[PDB]
């Protein structure tokens, strides 16, 4: 592996020259603390009966749902200052940087049980439990299911059981590109010499490209609508189809591509095939990390944390880890919060768009053919620009769409993510609420008056202790997401550091950061500072009037909203040798 | 693993006698580092994975 490359690879090999793997892909995540496992080794908390956590029982995720998560939806309180554009940035962005794999269900054969189907608790199974007088799941007996994550070193219980990141961990559009050498070139256009991703055969979206589509064996997308027999899309990750909303942005990056190789192809009519690619790639990916820190993590973070954790760029240093930590995969699931229990579809003057302008989020999971057969991406783009996040509040955390009904229509039950995401850190043996506040240098409460004082919400603290018993206890998605949040920022301040912590690491780690000497010239980094995500959707939609910057806090039209006529498009003159 | 739906343009592309020969081999050169070598592998798995191939012999 060389030592004067130019573009990135693939899986991220060789951008620590020191140590070629640190931030590739399909290697164990970092971690930033030790696991904490039921048995120092791998069985997570919650699996044997009776085991205490630190002198405690542990609580039911479900029955922490129930009770701590659970709202009136109806209630839900708009965010006056994010569109929900901000909430679909960051579900895009975190499938960039990680991805932990799980095993098929067609490994139960002979062995195991299906998890999908069996509420039976062995390997490689662990189902959550349905609490007593349950709002929805009336018989204890059944569950939800929830198949372990895979052992990153399978074998003989000596060495602590970690987890695998199946992505680089870079900031460098992977969600397009692929984190593999075979998926990677399955996404390229590889019948000419044009440097283009593949596009759908089958199907267009007013004469632009959509996704190819993905073969799979047990299609969910296929389920969402019997008739209509639209499976899922192929793309750089695996969930692009999981949303619309999700589809609608894979979608757009794809076509920024293919516009980008297109002029870059015009001016330098030499260039072939693989160098038209990776150049456009390389645009997509800094604009990618632009975006993501020029405008969407200042409103993550708000501006204090944004100075601790991320200062002033200074240059690349091979010297700091820019692996994923194991503990950030569950704590940048913050955005759950700010999901809507609607997709929101909107027309050519940002007025609610037929069919169905209101689509419960449950008729939306793996819908892939709302995308083909309902309108394209235009009317979701507009409803993610002209729409309000929902507003993390202590008592309204999470609409029932995700906690009582997801993936509903193509699994056996709803099931409910916030409860997934509290199995999902036992089952990675993160440590709880207090080890990371140590971590993070802040304050840890022992007492309910200390929580409450912490949370500036006795009542909340109050039922804080009675699922977990000690603040020690409480899962790190839980207690990061009970946190009141910073000014002009939408976590607190333990999810602002391990959040704010992740990507600093990204940034100074990587030596393909935009900003670093030799990656792009001078003239070139003058060009992409201009760029934004309003002008992406400009050039790459029927989309004429657009969202004012900053995007992620622009979210009523027509206030927030210019015409495209306004927006500098980016200029690749730069690239002309 | 499984053949992709858009992969069958490339199999009109290798059935198309007018196409450029460097463009049919760039693409028997895809087909190949896949396990696909033959023609006929290429079709055959194609159609193993869920695609009607009539229209190819
Ligand atoms: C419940 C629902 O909307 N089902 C839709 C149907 O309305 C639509 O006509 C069809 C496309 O052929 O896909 C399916
Ligand atoms: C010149 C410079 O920035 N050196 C730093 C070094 O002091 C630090 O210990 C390391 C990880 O934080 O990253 C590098
Ligand atoms: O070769 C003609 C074909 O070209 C391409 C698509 O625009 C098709 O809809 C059209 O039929
Ligand atoms: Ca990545």
């Amino acid at each position: 592996c060389p030592e004067q490359d130019k573009y990135r690879t693939i899986t991220g090999m060789c951008n620590n020259r020191r140590s070629p793997t640190l931030g590739a892909s399909n290697r164990a995540f970092v971690r930033w603390l030790p696991a904490e496992y039921e048995d120092g080794f791998s069985l997570p908390y919650g699996w044997t009966p009776g085991v205490k956590r630190n002198g405690f029982p542990v609580a039911l995720a479900r029955a922490v749902s129930n009770e701590i998560v659970r709202f009136p939806t109806d209630q839900l309180t708009p965010d006056q200052e994010r569109s929900l554009m901000f909430m679909q940035w960051g579900q895009l962005l975190d499938h960039d940087l990680d991805f932990t794999p799980e095993p098929a269900a067609r490994a139960s054969f002979v062995t195991g049980v299906n998890c999908e189907t069996s509420c039976v608790q062995q390997p490689p199974c662990f189902p959550l439990k349905i609490p007593p007088n349950d709002p929805r799941i009336k018989n204890q007996a059944d569950c939800i299911p929830f198949f372990r994550s895979c052992p990153a070193c399978p074998g003989s219980n000596i060495t602590i059981r970690n987890q695998i990141n199946a992505l680089t961990s870079f900031v460098d559009a992977s969600m397009v590109y692929g984190s593999e050498e075979p998926l990677a070139r399955n996404l390229r256009n590889m019948s000419n010499q044009l440097g283009l991703l593949a596009v759908n055969q089958r199907f267009q979206d007013n004469g632009r490209a959509l996704l190819p589509f993905d073969n799979l064996h047990d299609d969910p997308c296929l389920l969402t609508n019997r008739s209509a027999r639209i499976p899922c899309f192929l793309a750089g990750d695996t969930r692009s189809s999981e949303m619309p909303e999700l589809t609608s942005m894979h979608t757009l990056l794809l076509r920024e591509h293919n516009r980008l190789a297109t002029e870059l192809k015009s001016l330098n009519p030499r260039w072939d095939g693989e160098r038209l690619y990776q150049e456009a790639r390389k645009i997509v990916g800094a604009m990618v990390q632009i975006i993501t820190y020029r405008d969407y993590l200042p409103l993550v973070l708000g501006p204090t944390a944004m100075r601790k954790y991320l200062p002033t760029y200074r240059s690349y240093n091979d010297s700091v880890d820019p692996r994923i930590a194991n503990v950030f995969t569950n704590a940048f699931r913050y955005g759950h919060t700010l999901i809507q229990p609607f997709m929101f579809r909107l027309d050519n003057r940002y007025q609610p768009m037929e069919p169905n302008p209101r689509v419960p989020l449950s008729r939306v999971f793996f819908a892939s053919w709302r995308v083909v057969l309902e309108g394209g991406i235009d009317p979701i783009l507009r409803g993610l620009m002209a729409t309000p996040a929902k507003l993390n509040r202590q008592n309204q955390i999470a609409v029932d769409e995700i906690r009582e009904r997801l993936f509903e229509q193509v699994m056996r039950i709803g099931l409910d993510l916030p409860a997934l995401n509290m199995q999902r850190s036992r089952d990675h043996g993160l440590p709880g609420y207090n080890a990371w506040r140590r971590f993070c240098g802040l304050p840890q409460p022992e007492t309910v008056g200390q929580l409450g004082t912490v949370l500036r919400n006795l009542k909340l603290a109050r039922k804080l202790m009675e699922q977990y018993g000690t603040p020690n206890n409480i899962d790190i998605w839980m207690g990061g997401v009970s946190e009141p949040l910073k000014r002009k920022g939408r976590v607190g301040p333990l999810l602002a550091c391990i959040i704010g912590t992740q990507f600093r690491k990204l940034r100074d780690g990587d030596r393909f950061w935009w900003e670093n000497e030799g990656v792009f010239s001078m003239q070139q980094r003058q060009a992409l500072a201009q760029i934004s995500l309003p002008r992406i959707i400009c050039d790459n939609t029927g989309i004429t009037t657009v969202s004012k910057n900053n995007i992620f806090m622009s979210n009523s039209y027509p206030r927030d909203f210019v015409n495209c006529s306004t927006l500098p498009a980016l200029n690749l003159a730069s690239w002309r040798e | 693993a499984n053949f992709l739906e858009h992969e069958l343009s490339y199999i009109d592309v290798l059935l198309d006698k007018n196409a450029d020969q460097a463009t049919k081999d760039n693409l028997r050169s895809y087909f190949a580092d896949k396990g696909l070598h033959s023609i006929k592998d290429i079709i055959n798995k194609a159609k193993q994975d869920g695609f009607d191939v009539s229209k190819y012999e």
